[PDB]
DNA sequence: GATCCCTCTAGATAT
DNA sequence: GATATCTAGAGGGATC
């Protein structure tokens, strides 16, 4: 399954926070 | 911070007619003053209210000197209201059979607040007139009524049994008394107070004349008597060069009751005779007594546990910079969806108060986010000790003022990953044309809102927001009833109070047909467990 | 449930993973035990009731309870703890090396079909529900078991009967000197939908990034709040879930333990007189409210009854345009409702027939909530949500409706009068160029909460014994210098136009 | 029947 | 310096 987490199956993997980015 | 309320409540005659199907106007007035001195009472206020009552058989006021403002007698004077005032008025005060001029009432009423003032320190001086309307009285003295009022800065209410504007239901969402049975009387008394409300405050007072049935389910009976929010001053910084000065108050808050019950003997009724205690035990079996000072803090790490103490906890915990508003960057208000609002209030941000400069720099900022068409990411930290939020604040325009909207916004970590089956590409899930159909005309059928004719404004059949929370009447009246009558059970829940619950019964009615269709398109069964 | 997680960590003990290419990168023994390092730290935050485990080949000593040889099973399908994290810890890199050489032998000779078995029977022994038979296997050659056709044979049924079991062989392309050498072993001997990996992966990693990718969350399994009963009317009923798609995450409670032994200490709560000392059951005691010199007397069950107004469900009062609701009446957080199948026959068809008129009309379902049994009703709206699913056809917002809940009168607060002082028009250009230079595009998982990340760093430094804490970066803190630097004489240019020279 | 989660009610202590 | 928020003790549901 895409865009699947690899630590907890079932729940899809966590994008990194990233914070504010201006464009 | 206290305010005095005098209640000026008709008794004569009139109020008794019972048109069948209708209650009374004495009786929906009782229950107008009913509502509004228990939450006096049982809300602790520090606000004093005094009731008068005209129309009654006999006299006192001290304004009676032989064939002036006669019928009319100061039933309670300025003090804290209390369960004696409360069986007054549930119990011991009777319908009369003589009239008084209710312009002759508002005289004794004006004179009792300016007489009973002095040595006092109040803010407000309102007062609240019940009356139907229908008894002949003298214009005479209208000039000297609204000079004294306003020279006093009394302010002014009126509840009437009819609306100013199926089976009539008190307290529900429908059509009041019928608009044929009020008499040339009571359109004179109706235009004198019209007349007045328009002197006394502008054009919004027409607002401020209600009727018994509307005003059980308004908090309008408190509304010149509501205590305004204290504001939180910071500063709304952007970057590090641009500060605005601010003041943010709390819009919406859930209200709980301030009491809580406490728990007392059964025999002595006496919460001394009765304390609790904390055992500390082992887990395992032979529990044994650990003494307070031998435990410490611990934590849950996987399968193992570690200590970590107060002390540390508070050494190595987050420290925050301190209170701050602080703007992290904007964005479209489409990108920020409603569904993910957190928190359990929301802050209304304005500019500081007698500030000029602070109010065009925040009017300048929401009329841009409006223009824009975005929102604004801040970070909100109510103090030092307080845990940092973000949160979205968007502009709020309207014709009186203006502010910015704060409601905070979810972290990474209270976000939940749900997944859910589809429902339009489910086959076994998939409504035919006829129960989209049945559907479409419940919808149709069921609609809480009415298009006005010749204006493009939908007008609400059932505003829900402007309903009070049941369950502080419903205390107040169990309450009341366990302390005037202390050996009986608890009264079931009012018939108006239901009724402001309820739906429209226009809207009950005409969603008659369409259920009918629902039943037998949809073949509901439950299964067996 | 639907069962718990497990997973095995397969790591080879051959001589050839002790050696590094290079000597500016790190060896892939050591780099496996990273690995499985972030693996039990991840888990421990996130999922702390699932098994972890760790398995070495090609080794000397061997401690499977069906003893088999050159097997050595460090740890057992057991919850992640610190004192497991220690213990692999104990050979990480330099001298981590060397004790595993003391320890444990490398470079002997494996069976694949032997691993294979101490994987299953390992699995079996364990008697919990797990939802998930995962095993990740680290390596970075093929050649000892390309010799003998016959064992190579014998762990291609293994993993044919593995598979058909239901354990999730995972292959982890680790760093080899002159390439992995993918398609002749393990392409076939793990489960795999088609030839992702098809290359030679010279690159010494694959997904080891994403795997040592730390999660700091909470991470809870769905779970419906309450299965209450939608009610059109008194005959017409459905039957929903409840859901919360945001909750506010907790830091979690303190846990009071001894002080010498640190083990847990539960804790009772007794009531009793004070005079005679004898406990005091329940219907002792009666609940007081006094107001002034009056005390009014209730018992228990009278103060649950007079919060009672009407059984636990869903009514529904009508169906309102969402026009009328506006966005700053926020009370509490919004529920998910979804139907339930389980309950009532046809609940699922009514509700999708609900929803798809709910949406081609833009109409909410104002309805009266009672969550439970003697507790006030609130008015909610029954937004209609459709399902959204984004360019990866994976679902973000689910179809159903939103619960939303409606203040009531004495819910919002009335707030002093102000003078509507207008902005000009050249002063709200100026805002407007100064908010779009700070534009920026915003997601719903764009911040992290900067006290639950530094209590979970606290937690795993004071676990592991970290000389220090490493500090959390605080995402949600504004970037004042790149703000300055983007804005410039706007901001002079704004206070000019606004701030007169006194203020 | 235990456990975990989630509102609700109640107590305290800083800013 | 009243206040609000953060933190810490009692019940109902879902799922083992």
């Amino acid at each position: 399954c895409p865009g699947e987490s690899l630590i907890n199956p079932g729940f899809k993997s966590k994008k990194p926070a990233g914070g504010v980015d201006f464009d | 911070n206290k305010a005095a309320v005098v209640l000026c409540m008709d008794v004569g005659f009139t109020m008794s007619n019972s048109i069948p199907g209708i209650e009374s106007p004495f009786e929906q007035a009782k229950k107008v003053i009913t509502m509004f001195v228990q939450r006096q009472v049982f809300a602790e206020n520090k606000d004093e209210i005094a009731l008068v009552l005209f129309g009654t058989d006999g006299t006192d006021n001290p304004l009676s000197g032989g064939d002036q403002y006669q019928n009319i007698t100061v039933h309670r004077h300025l003090m804290l209201p209390d369960f004696d005032l409360l069986e007054d008025i549930e119990s011991k005060i009777q319908p009369g059979s003589q009239q008084a001029d209710f312009l002759d009432a508002l005289i004794v009423s004006m004179d009792v607040i300016q007489h009973e003032t002095i040595g006092k320190k109040f803010e407000k001086r309102h007062i609240e007139i019940f009356t139907d309307l229908s008894s002949r009285f003298s214009k005479s003295q209208l000039d000297i009524i609204i000079h004294s009022l306003k020279k006093c800065d009394i302010s002014l209410q009126f509840f009437l049994p009819f609306s100013l504007g199926g089976p009539f239901r008190l307290g529900g969402h429908g059509p009041s008394f019928p608009l044929k049975g009020i008499t040339e009387q009571q359109k004179e008394g109706l235009e004198i107070v019209k007349m007045v409300m328009i002197s006394l405050e502008g054009e919004d007072g027409l607002d401020e004349i209600y009727s018994f049935s509307e005003s059980l389910r308004k908090l309008c009976v408190f509304k010149k008597i509501e205590r305004h929010s204290i504001h939180w001053p910071c500063r709304l910084t952007i970057g590090s060069n641009l500060s605005i000065r601010i003041a943010a108050y709390k819009s919406i808050l859930q209200e709980r009751v301030k009491k809580t019950w406490t728990v007392v003997d059964a025999k002595t009724l006496k919460k001394e005779d009765i304390q609790k205690e904390t055992v500390y035990c082992l887990n395992d079996d032979d529990e044994t007594e650990v003494l307070k000072e031998d435990i410490i803090q611990g934590f849950r790490y996987g399968s193992d546990i570690v200590p970590f103490s107060k002390v540390d906890e508070e050494q190595m915990k987050y420290k925050s910079e301190g209170k701050c508003f602080s703007v992290l960057g904007f964005c479209k208000s489409s990108q920020v969806q409603r569904r993910f609002f957190m928190g359990n209030q929301v802050l209304k941000v304005f500019a500081a108060r007698d500030d000029e400069a602070a109010a065009v720099a925040l009017s300048s900022l929401i009329h841009a986010l409006d223009d824009l068409d975005m929102v604004a990411i801040v970070r909100y930290a109510y103090d030092k000790r307080a845990n940092p939020q973000v949160g979205v604040a968007f502009p709020h325009i309207k014709h009186n003022y203006e502010c910015l909207v704060y409601v905070q916004l979810p972290f990474m970590e209270d976000l939940r990953q749900y997944m859910f089956s589809s429902l339009k590409n489910s086959k076994k899930y998939a409504p035919t044309e006829a129960q989209l159909n049945a559907v479409d005309a419940l919808i149709d059928s069921m609609s809480l809102a009415k298009k006005d004719e010749k204006t493009d404004t939908l007008e609400d059949l059932f505003p829900t927001t402007k309903i009070p929370n049941p369950r502080f009447q419903r205390l107040f009246q169990c309450l009341l009833h366990r302390a005037l009558h202390p050996r009986e059970p608890l009264p079931p829940i009012q018939q108006h109070i239901w009724n402001m619950l309820n739906p429209p019964a226009e809207v009950t009615t005409k969603s008659q047909i369409p259920l009918s269709k629902i039943k037998t398109l949809f073949p509901l069964i439950e299964a067996k467990k | 449930y639907s069962g718990r997680d497990s997973l095995i960590f397969l790591v080879d003990a051959s001589k050839a993973m002790f050696e590094s290419q290079s000597e500016d990168e790190l060896t892939p023994f050591d780099m496996s035990i990273q690995c499985i390092q972030s693996v039990y730290i991840s888990k421990i935050i996130s999922s702390d009731r699932d098994l972890l485990a760790v398995v070495f080949y090609g080794t000397e000593k061997d401690k499977n309870s069906v003893n088999f040889k050159n097997i050595y099973v460090l740890q057992e399908l057991d919850n992640p703890g610190a004192k497991r994290i220690l213990e692999l810890d104990q050979f990480k890199g330099q001298q981590g090396q060397k004790r595993f050489q003391d320890m444990m032998g490398h470079g002997s000779d494996y069976s694949l079909s032997e691993v294979l078995w101490v994987c299953a029977n390992l699995f079996s022994d364990v008697q919990f529900k797990m939802s998930h038979k995962r095993i990740m296997l680290f390596t970075n050659e093929d050649n000892p078991h390309g010799n003998d056709s016959a064992k190579a044979s014998r762990a291609r049924t293994k993993a044919g009967d593995l598979r058909d079991t239901g354990i999730f062989l995972d292959l982890m392309h680790l760093k080899k000197p002159g390439g992995f050498d993918i398609s002749l072993f393990y392409r076939d001997i793990i489960s795999i939908a088609e030839d992702e990996d098809l290359r030679v992966h010279f690159e010494e990693s694959s997904k080891l990034e994403d795997l040592l990718r730390k999660v700091r969350a909470k991470e809870t399994r769905k779970r419906a709040l309450s299965r209450l009963k939608l009610k059109l009317n008194k005959d017409i009923v459905i039957s929903v879930g409840i859901y919360n798609l945001v909750q506010k995450a907790l830091k979690p409670p303190p846990i009071k333990l001894y002080r010498e032994t640190n083990e847990p200490v539960k804790t009772k709560t007794r009531t009793f007189n004070t005079s005679t000392g004898g406990l005091l059951l329940p219907s002792d005691t009666k609940r007081s409210q006094i107001y002034g010199s009056r005390q009014i007397i209730l018992e228990k069950e009278e103060t649950e009854e007079l919060k009672r107004f009407d059984d636990p469900g869903l009514m529904l009062m009508g169906f309102k345009p969402l026009v009328l609701l506006k966005k700053h009446h926020y009370l509490r957080p919004s529920l998910f409702v979804y139907p339930e199948e389980s309950l009532v026959i046809g609940s699922s068809t009514l509700f999708s027939a609900l929803l798809i008129k709910c949406l081609e009309k833009e109409v909410a379902a104002l309805c009266r909530y009672t969550p439970r049994r003697n507790i006030p009703p609130y008015f909610v709206a029954l937004v209609p949500q459709e399902e959204e699913l984004d360019d990866q056809k994976i679902q973000v917002t689910p179809p159903g409706f939103q619960l939303v809940f409606l203040p009531f009168a004495d819910d919002k607060r009335k707030m002093p009068f102000t003078e509507k002082i207008m902005a000009t028009p050249e002063q709200v250009g100026k805002m407007k160029a100064i908010v779009e230079k700070l534009r920026f595009t915003y997601r719903s998982d764009s911040f992290e909460n900067p006290v639950l990340q530094q209590h979970f760093r606290n937690l795993e430094a004071l676990a592991l014994d970290l000389m220090e804490p490493e500090q959390a970066v605080d995402l949600t803190l504004p970037k004042v210098e790149a703000m300055n630097k983007r804005l410039g004489s706007l901001v002079d240019e704004f206070k000019e136009l606004v701030y007169p020279p006194d203020y």
